[PDB]
């Protein structure tokens, strides 16, 4: 029942400064050591340091000294870590995990919280439908799409039919090309359910605040 | 500190009828060869095995350690009061313990197997850096086995555990 | 301080094989953990304390090693084992951890599904034109999409993604999008997909001519 809530995705400049959380739930927060983890886009884990939330406690990995600072709030069992004099090199995404002394690990990992240090201004993504070319086959199941265009920066959620529709789905991670974001996402489903029912794109981008729901209509 | 594992094979004896100390050595029963400070201080030859340090009013002092077939054990620092050691110090009531190896990291304690100085909810319990205060020192309630260790690591690979006994 | 270095970087096992990673130690560590991690998520404490499983972990798996040599063995390899698992210490400051290792699940090959998708009647109406061809669930994760506008290729102006492996048949799926601007898009009629597997010598092509219905 050990839950660790980190805060939200962020995009910050260069230079600036960023304080993310760690809400702790279901364990005593002032037993154990609070250890934060760095891993850029596609590399590998890399550890930044601990909190003793005790007394406040803390260690450094050596290249992350006066880069990270480590806090904790008892009053309502959340860590922090604030990043200072940021750069590219600082975006990535960063995991709070609780370390059980008595198994000698991180038992338990925060869901993570992905930081973006740029510049470039936040920009809100063009959603498309993606119906198949018209025509009328008879074949026994159809393959739908949706296409997120256009955006900075991540991330996005997608979903089909508001999350009911799970299976045969496949959401393509994004790419970049210019400060601008592409991502599209495919659903198979039997050929009697569409037209038939709706089948709706569900797009979100809180970072513009942008909620989109397009329903894919044929050709 | 009740167990052997990590070579710590020296062991106080807990169960004398008159105030002597015994260390036991659990090594292969043949031929135990016994150690202070680095000297040869006895080589029993089957039979006994314990080794006599005599009565714990002669305040018993040192760093002592084993030898069976294999190699020597580490050493047990015995420290009655009725390789750089742990540094004890005693005033009035209070006894403060001062961790040999304190590279800069994390200090965590131990007594006879169970964490010590980490709760600021014991006014008599108090951990600052490499040392360890104990006010109103409980003889047989705090007399026993010590170890520090950094965090991360286990208490059992310290060079050696601290055996404290003392009248306050 | 202490560098971990874990091998193989990355490797493939078909099911029910025997597979064993191993992380050195610069120097000697008293114990070493084992993390996996999966796509999209964060890692999950899998062997602690060398050779202790987590609750919930798979009982063939194992972990060994001492001093500079350390190991993680799944005896019997199953589509969910595929992940990149990551070793880790803290005998000595700082704590630590292995580069990783990824390890991925084999399966017969099978061809891709093509799907062809023209400009959405929104995007039209934007001044762009993407024209975006879905490749799914094949395997191996090798293949080429060729585009081809009036029969010629087009390779500028394309972006492509790939999906990891798929956690219920392991394949691969792959997005393909090619981007024109929207006078580019009415100056030109047929619009092709080309997949490349090696399920087949022949490729697999989907089309449209724009307008036609």
């Amino acid at each position: 029942q050990v839950q660790l809530q980190q805060s939200g995705a962020e995009l910050a400049r260069p230079g600036a400064s960023v304080k993310m959380s760690c809400k702790a739930s279901g364990y005593t927060f002032t037993r154990y050591t609070m250890h934060w983890v760095k891993q850029r886009p596609g590399q590998g884990l890399e550890w930044i340091g601990y909190i003793n939330p005790s007394r406040g406690y803390t260690n450094y990995n050596q290249k992350f000294k006066d880069k990270a600072t480590l806090t904790t709030d008892k009053s309502s069992s959340t860590a922090y870590m604030q990043l200072s004099s940021l750069t590219s090199e600082d975006s990535a995404v960063y995991y709070c995990a609780r370390y059980y002394d008595d198994h000698y690990c991180l038992d338990y990992w925060g869901q993570g919280t992905t930081l973006t240090v740029s510049s470039a201004k936040t920009t809100a993504p063009s959603v498309y439908p993606l119906a198949p070319v018209c025509g009328g086959t008879t074949g026994s199941s159809v393959t739908l799409g949706c296409l997120v265009k256009g955006y900075f920066p991540e991330p996005v959620t997608l979903t089909w039919n508001s999350g009911s529709l799970s299976s045969g789905v496949h959401t393509f991670p994004a790419v970049l090309q210019s400060d601008l974001y592409t991502l599209s996402s495919s659903v198979t489903v039997t050929s009697s359910t569409w037209p038939s029912q709706s089948i709706t794109c569900n797009v979100a981008h809180p970072a513009s605040s942008t909620k989109v729901d397009k329903k894919i209509e044929p050709r | 500190m009740q167990s052997i594992k990590g070579n710590h094979l020296v062991k106080v004896y807990d169960y004398q009828e008159d105030g002597s100390v015994l260390l036991t050595c659990d090594a292969e029963a043949k031929n135990i060869t016994w150690f202070k400070d680095g000297k040869m201080i006895g080589f029993l030859t089957e039979d006994k095995k314990k080794w006599n340090l005599g009565s714990n009013a002669k305040d018993p002092r040192g760093m002592y350690q084993c030898k069976g077939s294999q190699n020597k054990s580490k050493p047990l620092q015995v420290y009655y009061r009725m390789q750089t050691p742990y540094k004890v110090s005693i005033s009035g009531t209070t006894v403060i313990l001062t961790c040999p190896q304190y590279p800069g990291s994390e200090i965590l304690w131990q007594h006879n197997d169970k964490n010590i100085g980490g709760d600021e909810d014991d006014k008599n319990i108090g951990s600052d850096e490499d040392h360890l205060s104990l006010k109103e020192f409980s003889e047989l309630e705090q007399s026993g086995y010590y170890v520090c260790y950094p965090r991360g690591s286990k208490p059992e690979d310290a060079n050696f555990y601290l055996y404290l006994r003392a009248r306050v | 301080q202490i560098v971990l270095t874990q091998s193989p970087a990355i490797m493939s096992a078909s099911p029910g094989e025997k597979v064993t990673m191993t992380c050195s130690a610069s120097s000697s560590v008293s114990y070493m953990n084992w993390y996996q991690q999966k796509s999209g998520t964060s890692p999950k404490r899998w062997i602690y304390d060398t050779s202790k499983l987590a609750s919930g972990v798979p009982a063939h798996f194992r972990g060994s090693g001492s001093g500079t040599s350390y190991s993680l063995t799944i005896s019997g390899m199953e589509a969910e084992d595929a992940a990149t698992y990551y070793c880790q210490q803290w005998s000595s400051n700082p704590f630590t951890f292995g580069s990783g290792t990824k390890l991925e699940i084999n399966r017969a090959d099978t061809a891709p599904t093509v799907s062809i998708f023209p400009p959405s009647s929104e995007q039209l109406t934007s001044g762009g034109a993407s024209v975006v061809c879905f490749l799914n669930n094949f395997y191996p994760k090798d293949i080429n999409v060729k585009w081809k506008i009036d029969g010629s290729e087009r390779q500028n102006g394309v972006l492509n993604s790939w999906t990891d492996q798929d956690s219920k048949d392991s394949t691969y799926s792959m997005s393909s999008t090619l981007t024109l601007t929207k006078d580019e898009y009415e100056r030109h009629n047929s619009y092709t997909c080309e997949a490349t597997h090696k399920t087949s010598t022949s490729p697999i092509v989907k089309s449209f001519n724009r307008n036609e219905c």
